[PDB]
RNA sequence: AGCGAAACCACAGCCAAGGGAACGGGCUUGGCAGAAUCAGCGG
RNA sequence: GCAGUCAAGCGGCGACAUUGCUAUCAUACCGAAGCAGAAUUCGGUAAGCGUCUACUGAUGAAUGUUACCGCAAUAGUAAUUGAACUUAGUACGAGAGGAACAGUUCAUUCGGAUAAUUGGUUUUUGCGGCUGUCUGAUCAGGCAUUGCCGCGAAGCUACCAUCCGCUGGAUUAUGGCUGAACGCCUCUAAGUCAGAAUCCAUGCUAGAACGCGGUGAU
RNA sequence: UGUACAACGGGGUAUUGUAAGCAGUAGAGUAGCGUUACGCUGCUGAGAUUAAGCCUUUGUUGUCUGAUUUGU
C-alpha cells in the first residue's frame, strides 16, 4: 500500500499517446488518484473513481 | 522533411572538420603507451584508434549527407524553384561526390583495419596508421569547394519562407517598384516599401492573413522585365496553385509607360490564363481595355494610398478561390459592464491584486468574509469537529436544545423507574 | 557511504557538545542561545496544510512529530571567555552560592559515600558583603568580549530515575557585555520559562547522540530545520488539546510512554523525528542563521496528537473514551 | 464572449472546473489565474469560491449541479460539507448523492431544465433530483457511452456534444431536452468535449489549445450574441 | 477530519492506525486493529462471536439500541455555519453522554440478573 | 578448571625517492608517531 | 610513398605551402555561427559532482589527585537531477512556433537518524481450540532440544515506514575602467569592478591518547 | 537515615478470543417402553498474557557499609 495525506493507507499494463489518450472510450477499473488526478485525460474517459 | 528546412547540421569546412575529428581522436583515445607492454594490448590500441577516427569521419559524413534535402524528390515547384537559386545539376553533383568520398573514407578503414589486425612491428603499426590519416585528410581536404559551396546553400536555404503548394496562396505578379510593393504590408505584416528604385523586392516574400475564419497568404513577386529573378520568379508561379495578380502604373512608378507594361503582360498569356487573373491599375483607355481579351479578368484604377480598394480586391480574390427555446439568464450579471482592462476603475481581479501584493503563487489563500454569512461579527471559525470520540458534525444543527429538553427527563424518568433493581 | 562520520567510534559523553553559536545582537536584549530537554518519545500530528501554492493546500497531512521534556532551565553561573589568538579561553568563573543538589551530585560519583563538604570555601567567601566577589565579575567586564551562562536540567521535576544534573555552557549574543554579565547575576538561582526561549514556528535545530545499534551509532548528530509546533506546559492543563479538536485530554499516551514515565511537565512538539531515544538529553538550538522561506513563514494548525497506547494495539485515545465506549467489566461495578 | 484559459496549463477544464448558472467551483492552489479568468467575467454578481471536493484536484469532474441547487460526490467530506452550505446561498439546495462511482461528472450531467443520468443511478437522487434541480430525469447513454456526464455539457441556450451525435439527433434534442445542441470538439478535436470545458448560460470557458473554428462553433451553439 | 466506522469492529476508529482497504467496488473498507483486517481477510464473521460490539449490544451483554444513540450518525445535507451554533455541540454530547453513563450499567445489571 | 605441542626462527621491521641485473631490510635525503594490548576487509 | 613552380641555409642536398587514386558525453561565469525564438554545434574552463608497514570496531599510567566545563592545531567532509506554477502563450516571429533571470510546488538519485502506522520481524515461551503422546478419566492437552489454526506488542526494521540535509569571500577562463610601453593604440606591466560548480572561509564529525584554559574539594 | 533503594497487590494498558465447574433439564433429539447409550445459557469482552528492557504506587512493608589507593 501507500500512505496517503488524509491519514490512512490505501490500496487494490496500459500505455498511452503523449496526450495520454487511451485506446477506450469506457474505460474502467481501480482508476485512484494516481490516475484519476494525475491524469485528468484519463479520468474523463475512465468511470470508476478509486 | 516538409518544405522547410531549418535543423541541417552546419557544414564544416573540411579544414575544420578535419581539426574536429583529430581532436576527437585524440582526445577519447588512449595515448600512453610503450614498447614493453603487452603485443596483443598494442595492436588492440592501434586498431581501436583506426577505427575510432573512421567512425568519426564516417559519421561526420552522413550527418551532414542527411540533413541536406534531395532537391530531385522533394517537389517540382520546389525542385524548379531551388534550380534557379542553385544549379542543381552542381547540387547532385557534390552530393555524389561527398557520398563517393564516404564511401572511399570507409573502404580505407576497412583495409587498414584487416591489415592491421596481422601487423608484425609497432613501427609498421604506427606507419599504416599515419597513411591512412594522411589519405583521410586529403581526401577530405579536396571537398573544400564543395564544402563551401554546401555551408553558402544551407545558409541560403535555412530562413526561406516556403509554404506548402496546396495551401491557399495568392501571387502578386508585375514589373518592379510598380506599386505592389506596399500591397502585400497592407495585406499582410512585412517589411517592404515603394522607395523610387526597380528591385525594392528582391527576394519572394511571404505572409499569411485570415478571411471568413480560412487561413491565406500572399506572396510578392521581386520583378519580372534570361533573367535569374525573373526565372525564379516564373519557376514559382507557374507551379504553385494561387491566383496571379498583375499591377500597372500611368507615369511615374515602374518607369516603363502604360503600352510597355500592356505589351510584358501579354508575355505571360501561354500560363496565366489558368489562375483566375485580376489586375489593379495604380488613347491610353484602349490599351487597358486589351486586357479583356482574357477569358476572365478585373481592372480597376487604383492608388498605392487606396486601402480599400486593396482590402476589396482581397475579398473578390477569396470569393473567387471559395467558389472555385428562450435561455434564462440571471439579469443581474449580465447588467454590469464587461471587463475592462485597460480601465483603471475595473473590477481587479485576484490575479492583480495578487501580484500587487502578494505577487506570484507564492501568496497563500484565505477565505476571510468568502462566506455568505449573516453576520460579520464572528467571521472567524475554530470548529471542534471532534469531542469524545465522537464527530461534532453529527451534532451541529440548529437550536439542538429543543430535542435535547425531550430526552433530559429521560435520567430522572429511569431514576426514579430503578431499572438497577 | 559518508566519511565524515568515520571512523564509527562512540562519542565521548552521552550528552552532546555545542560547538557553534550566534554571533552577537546589536540592538535586542540578552536572550538564550540553545535550550536543552529529553526526548520523552514520538507521536503522530494531523493539520491543516496552509503553506502557499501546496498541491495539498488546506488538505490534511500527517507527519511523525517528537516530544521533548524541557524542565525550566535554570542558571547557576556565568563564564566570560577573553579572544585570543590559540581562541576562546575561560578566564574565570564564578558560581550563584546555592548550586542545588542535582548539580552537587554531579561533582561525585559516590555521594552516598562522599562528604559532601564541596562548595564550602567559596561559598562561605561568596557569603561575604560582596566586595571579593565583585572582583573577578569587573574582570570579566574589562576584558572579556564573550559570556557563556552554566545552566542545568531540572532532574527532580522529570519521572527520570537519575538525581544527578548536567552542566552546559550557554553563549549570549546581546551587545554590551556588562549588560549580559549584569542579566546574568539578576538571575542566579532563577529560572528561565520555556517560552521565553523559542515560540511558535521556530525553525531550531537540535544536536544528540544516537541511538546505539549494538558500534554503529552513539555519535553526535545535528539537523536543520527542526521545527517547533507546539509548546506546551505542564501546568496549563489541556496541552493535548489542539487548537481545532480542542479535546480535553494530555499528550501523554495511554498507559505512559513505552519504557518512560508519563509526561507532566513543560514539553515542546518538534515536527519529525530527532535523534537519540527516550531517557536521552538533547539539545536544542536556533540553527545559528535564518531560514528565509516560506516553509518557515507559515503558521501551526495541529488538529490532533496520536495518544494511542502503545502496548499492543490501541483503539482508544484516553480513558474517558474507552469506558463509554467499552463499558463495564469485570473489573468494574 | 466565450473564454480560453487552462489550469495548470491542462486543456482539461471540465475536470478541475464545474460553472453553473448560480455558482463557481473551480481547482484549488497558488495559481489565481484560473479563479481570476472566472472572476472577470463573472465579477461579483454571482459566488465564485474555490474549494476542494474529497481532496482531490478533480472538483470539475467530481461535482455537478445546476441553478437549483448542487450535488457533490459520495466522497465528499463532512468538512466540506460545511463549505458548501456557507460559501452558497440558502436559496439554492445543496444534496449528496451515493453513486457506485465517485465523480458526478460522469454519472449526472444537467443544466437548469433538463438532466441526464447514468443507467445504474440510485433511485433516490433520481427522483429527489426533480426538488432539488427541478429538472426532468431521463437514464439515456447518448450513442451508447456509459460515462454520459464526461462527454457533453448542457445549458439553457444549449450545447456542444461529441461528434458522434447525429445532426438528426442534435435537431430532435430542441424538443427532447428543449434547447438544440450542435457536434463538435474540443481541445483541438478531442471526443471527450466535456472533459476541456465548462459553459453556462451566459459564459462559456474552453481549453487554449482549443482551435478557432470550435471555439466559434461554442459560441454559435450558445447564442452569446 | 472526520471519525469513520470499521465495518468488523463496528466501532469508530481514528486515522493513522490499523489498515485500510479498498475493494474494485468503489467503496472504502477499515480495520481498526490488523486482527480485524486479517479476520475480514479470511471472511470470519465477528458478529457472531461474544466480544464483537456488534452481538453484545443486541443480545444484551452490553446497552443496545436506544434513544441516546440516535445522534454520532453521518447526514447527507450540510448544516449552515454558526458560532453560537458551536457551542450548543458541546453542551449536547456531553449531556448525551451523561444520559448514556446511566443506561450502560442498567443494561449490564438486568444482562446479569439471577446471578444471585 | 587443569594438562600441554608442533612448523619456523643469522636478526627482523612506520613509510616516499635514488639505488643500475633494481632485493631494499639494515646506504643517503625527508616525512612519521606512544610501554603494554583485543580484533581482521573476504588480502 | 611516387615527380614537381617548390628553396632560410648551402656540397649537388634542403622542415615551409600547394598539383593526380588510394586531455569531459552532460553539470557553464564566456565568445562565434545566416543564433528572428527554443534547439543546435564549435574554441572556453574545470576530473567538482554526474555517466612486516594498513586499520576496518578497540584498550591502557601520564601533564599533584579527584569531578565538571570549555578552546581548537589536526584528518575527513556531501547533497542532488528532473517535472509544473511565472514572467507564458511572452520578448520574438512572414503565420505555426515557443526562452529565461527573481519566488514557489513535487519525486528518483546519495547521506544522518526515528520508530508515528505496517511488516520479512516472536523465545511476552504469551493466549482460545486442536494432533501425535495418548491422560484411571469427566480434571488433562501432561509433548513438537523449536508444534498447528487464529493473533501479538516489544527487540529487529525498511518509502517495505518517517523527518532532515550551508552562507560569505579570494580566484581560472572571460567582459570593462583608468594608463602607458611604442607621444598612437590597447584589458595589464602599476591597481581596480563583475565573474568559476575552483580554493578558502560557514557548519558537522573525532579531538595532539605528552596541545591548552577555568572551577568545587585537602 | 531520607518526598532515599525496594515487592508485591492494585490500577492504566491493550492482547487472545469465553478457561477448569456445577450442567444442558435452555432444544427437536428416540434404539427401547415421556426414558436416555446420547441427542449458545449465570459467573463469562470471561480465565490467562498483562516485562527477567510498557507506565504507576491511593504504600504498607523489607532495607541501609562489606574492600581499596593516592595528596600542591
Ligand atoms: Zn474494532
Amino acid at each position: 500500500s501507500w500512505r496517503r495525506r488524509d491519514g490512512v493507507f490505501l490500496y487494490f499494463g496500459v500505455i498511452a499517446n503523449p496526450k495520454g489518450e487511451m485506446k477506450g472510450s469506457a474505460i474502467t477499473g481501480p482508476v485512484g488518484k494516481e490516475c484519476a488526478d494525475l491524469w485528468p485525460r484519463v479520468a474523463s474517459n475512465s468511470g470508476v473513481v478509486v | 522533411m516538409q518544405l522547410s528546412w531549418k535543423d541541417i547540421p552546419t557544414v564544416a569546412p573540411a579544414n575544420d572538420l578535419l581539426d574536429i575529428v583529430l581532436n576527437r581522436t585524440q582526445r577519447k583515445t588512449p595515448t600512453v603507451i610503450r614498447p614493453g607492454f603487452k603485443i596483443t594490448r598494442i595492436r588492440a590500441f592501434y586498431m581501436r584508434k583506426v577505427k575510432y577516427t573512421g567512425e568519426g569521419f564516417v559519421e561526420k559524413f552522413e550527418d551532414i549527407l542527411k540533413g541536406f534535402p534531395n532537391i530531385n524528390d522533394v517537389h517540382p515547384f520546389h525542385r524548379d524553384l531551388m534550380d534557379t537559386l542553385y544549379e542543381k545539376n552542381h547540387y547532385k553533383i557534390s552530393l555524389a561526390a561527398i557520398s563517393r568520398a564516404k564511401s572511399l573514407v570507409e573502404q580505407v578503414a576497412r583495409d587498414y583495419v584487416r591489415l592491421l589486425k596481422f601487423g608484425q612491428s609497432l613501427f609498421q603499426c604506427k606507419q599504416l596508421k599515419r597513411a591512412a590519416l594522411g589519405r583521410m585528410a586529403t581526401i577530405v581536404k579536396k571537398l573544400r569547394d564543395p564544402l563551401a559551396y554546401l555551408e553558402q546553400v544551407r545558409q541560403h536555404i535555412g530562413r526561406l519562407p516556403s509554404i506548402d503548394p496546396n495551401t491557399r496562396t495568392l501571387l502578386i505578379c508585375g514589373y518592379p517598384n510598380v506599386g505592389k510593393s506596399s500591397f502585400l504590408r497592407c495585406i499582410t505584416k512585412s517589411d517592404v516599401d515603394v522607395q523610387p528604385y526597380a528591385f525594392t523586392t528582391k527576394s519572394l516574400y511571404v505572409g499569411h492573413f485570415d478571411y471568413k475564419y480560412l487561413r491565406f497568404q500572399a506572396i510578392d513577386t521581386p520583378g519580372i522585365l534570361m533573367n535569374n529573378i525573373e526565372m525564379q520568379s516564373i519557376y514559382a508561379i507557374a507551379h504553385l496553385r494561387s491566383c496571379v495578380l498583375y499591377f500597372m502604373d500611368l507615369s511615374e512608378q515602374c518607369g516603363f509607360t502604360i503600352e510597355a507594361q500592356v505589351k510584358l503582360f501579354h508575355s505571360i498569356k501561354p500560363l496565366f490564363a489558368n489562375k483566375s487573373v485580376m489586375v489593379v491599375i495604380n488613347e491610353r483607355a484602349q490599351l487597358l481595355e486589351s486586357v479583356k481579351e482574357v477569358p476572365g479578368v478585373e481592372i480597376m484604377t487604383s492608388s498605392c494610398q487606396l486601402e480599400e480598394n486593396v482590402m476589396e480586391v482581397r475579398n473578390k480574390a477569396c470569393e473567387k478561390l471559395l467558389a472555385s427555446r428562450t435561455p434564462f439568464i440571471p439579469e443581474s450579471v449580465k447588467n454590469l459592464k464587461k471587463y475592462d482592462p485597460e480601465d483603471p476603475n475595473r473590477r481587479k481581479l485576484a490575479r492583480d491584486i495578487e501580484a500587487e501584493n502578494g505577487g506570484a503563487g507564492v501568496f497563500n489563500v484565505n477565505l476571510k468574509d468568502k462566506y455568505l454569512l449573516e453576520d460579520d461579527e464572528w467571521k472567524n471559525d475554530i470548529m471542534p469537529e471532534i469531542l469524545d470520540g465522537k464527530n461534532v458534525y453529527d451534532f451541529l444543527d440548529p437550536e439542538i436544545a429543543a430535542k435535547l429538553q425531550a430526552l433530559e427527563e429521560e435520567e430522572e424518568k429511569l431514576e426514579n423507574e430503578g431499572f438497577y433493581n | 557511504g559518508h566519511l565524515g562520520f568515520l571512523p564509527r567510534k562512540r562519542a565521548a559523553s552521552i550528552r552532546a557538545r555545542v560547538k557553534a553559536f550566534p554571533k552577537d545582537d546589536r540592538s535586542k536584549p540578552v536572550a538564550l542561545t540553545s535550550f536543552l530537554g529529553y526526548k520523552a518519545g514520538m507521536t503522530t500530528i494531523v493539520r491543516d496544510l496552509d503553506r502557499p501554492g501546496s498541491k495539498f493546500h488546506k488538505r490534511e497531512v500527517v507527519e511523525a512529530v517528537t516530544v521533548v521534556d524541557t524542565p525550566p532551565v535554570v542558571v547557576v553561573g556565568v563564564v566570560g571567555y577573553v579572544e585570543t589568538p590559540r581562541g576562546l579561553r575561560s578566564l574565570t568563573t564564578v558560581w550563584a552560592e546555592h548550586l542545588s543538589d542535582e548539580v552537587k551530585r554531579r561533582f561525585y560519583k559516590n555521594w552516598y559515600k562522599s562528604k559532601k563538604k564541596a562548595f564550602t570555601k567559596y561559598s562561605a567567601k561568596y557569603a561575604q558583603d560582596g566586595a571579593g566577589i565583585e572582583r573577578e565579575l569587573a574582570r570579566i567586564k574589562k576584558y572579556a568580549s564573550v559570556v557563556r551562562v552554566l545552566v542545568h536540567t531540572q532532574i527532580r521535576k522529570t519521572p527520570l530515575a537519575q538525581k544527578k544534573a548536567h552542566l552546559a555552557e550557554i553563549q549570549l549574543n546581546g551587545g554590551s557585555i556588562s549588560e549580559k554579565v549584569d542579566w546574568a547575576r539578576e538571575h542566579f538561582e532563577k529560572t528561565v520559562a520555556v517560552d521565553s526561549v523559542f515560540e511558535q514556528n521556530e525553525m531550531i535545530d537540535a544536536i544528540a547522540v544516537t541511538k546505539g545499534h549494538g558500534q554503529r551509532g552513539y555519535h553526535s548528530r545535528t539537523s536543520i530545520n527542526h521545527k517547533i509546533y507546539r509548546v506546551g506546559k505542564g501546568d496549563d492543563e489541556a496541552n493535548g488539546a489542539t487548537s481545532f479538536d480542542r479535546t480535553k485530554k494530555t499528550i501523554t499516551p495511554m498507559g505512559g510512554f513505552v519504557h518512560y514515565g508519563e509526561i507532566k511537565n513543560d514539553f515542546i512538539m518538534v515536527k519529525g523525528c530527532i535523534p537519540g531515544n527516550r531517557k536521552r538529553i538533547v539539545t536544542l538550538r536556533k540553527s545559528l542563521y535564518t531560514n528565509t522561506s516560506r516553509k518557515a513563514l507559515e503558521e501551526v494548525s495541529l488538529k490532533w496528537i496520536d495518544t494511542a497506547s502503545k502496548f499492543g494495539k490501541g483503539r482508544f485515545q484516553t480513558p474517558a473514551e474507552k469506558h463509554a465506549f467499552m463499558g463495564t467489566l469485570k473489573k468494574d461495578l | 464572449m466565450a473564454t480560453r484559459t487552462q489550469f495548470e496549463n491542462s486543456n482539461e477544464i471540465g475536470v478541475f472546473s464545474k460553472l453553473t448558472n448560480t455558482y463557481c467551483l473551480v481547482a484549488v492552489g497558488g495559481s489565481e489565474n484560473f479563479y481570476s479568468a472566472f472572476e472577470a467575467e463573472l465579477g461579483d454578481a454571482i459566488p465564485i469560491v474555490h474549494t476542494t471536493i474529497a481532496g482531490t484536484r478533480i472538483i470539475g469532474r467530481m461535482t455537478a449541479g445546476n441553478r437549483r441547487g448542487l450535488l457533490v460526490p459520495t466522497q465528499t467530506t463532512d468538512q466540506e460539507l460545511q463549505h458548501l452550505r456557507n460559501s452558497l446561498p440558502d436559496s439554492v439546495k445543496i444534496q449528496r448523492v451515493e453513486e457506485r462511482l465517485s465523480a458526478l461528472g460522469n454519472v449526472i450531467c444537467c443544466n437548469d431544465y433538463v438532466a441526464l443520468v447514468h443507467p445504474d443511478i440510485d433511485r433516490e437522487t433520481e427522483e429527489l433530483i426533480s426538488d432539488v434541480l427541478g429538472v426532468e430525469v431521463f437514464r439515456q447513454t447518448i450513442s451508447g457511452n456509459i460515462l454520459v456526464g464526461s462527454y457533453c455539457s448542457l445549458s439553457n441556450q444549449g450545447g456542444l456534444v461529441h461528434p458522434q451525435t447525429s445532426v438528426q439527433d442534435q435537431e430532435e434534442l430542441s424538443s427532447l431536452l428543449q434547447v438544440p445542441l450542435v457536434a463538435g470538439t474540443v481541445n483541438r478535436g478531442s471526443s471527450v468535449v466535456g472533459a476541456g470545458m465548462v459553459v453556462n448560460d451566459y459564459l462559456a470557458v474552453t481549453g487554449l489549445d482549443t482551435t478557432a473554428p470550435e471555439l466559434s462553433v461554442i459560441e454559435s451553439i450558445f447564442r452569446l450574441q | 477530519m472526520r471519525i469513520y466506522q470499521c465495518h468488523f469492529c463496528s466501532s469508530p476508529c481514528y486515522p493513522g492506525h490499523g489498515i485500510m482497504f479498498v475493494r474494485n467496488d468503489a467503496k472504502e473498507f477499515r480495520f481498526c486493529r490488523s486482527k480485524c483486517h486479517k479476520a475480514f481477510k479470511q471472511r470470519r464473521n465477528p458478529r457472531k462471536l461474544k466480544w464483537t460490539k456488534a452481538f453484545r449490544k443486541a443480545a444484551g451483554k452490553e446497552l443496545a439500541v436506544d434513544s441516546t444513540l440516535t445522534f454520532a450518525q453521518r447526514r447527507n445535507v450540510p448544516v449552515r455555519y454558526n458560532r453560537e451554533l458551536v457551542a450548543t455541540t458541546l453542551k449536547a454530547m456531553a449531556r448525551i453522554e451523561e444520559i448514556r453513563q446511566k443506561r450502560e450499567r442498567a443494561f449490564y445489571k438486568n444482562r446479569m440478573r439471577g446471578n444471585k
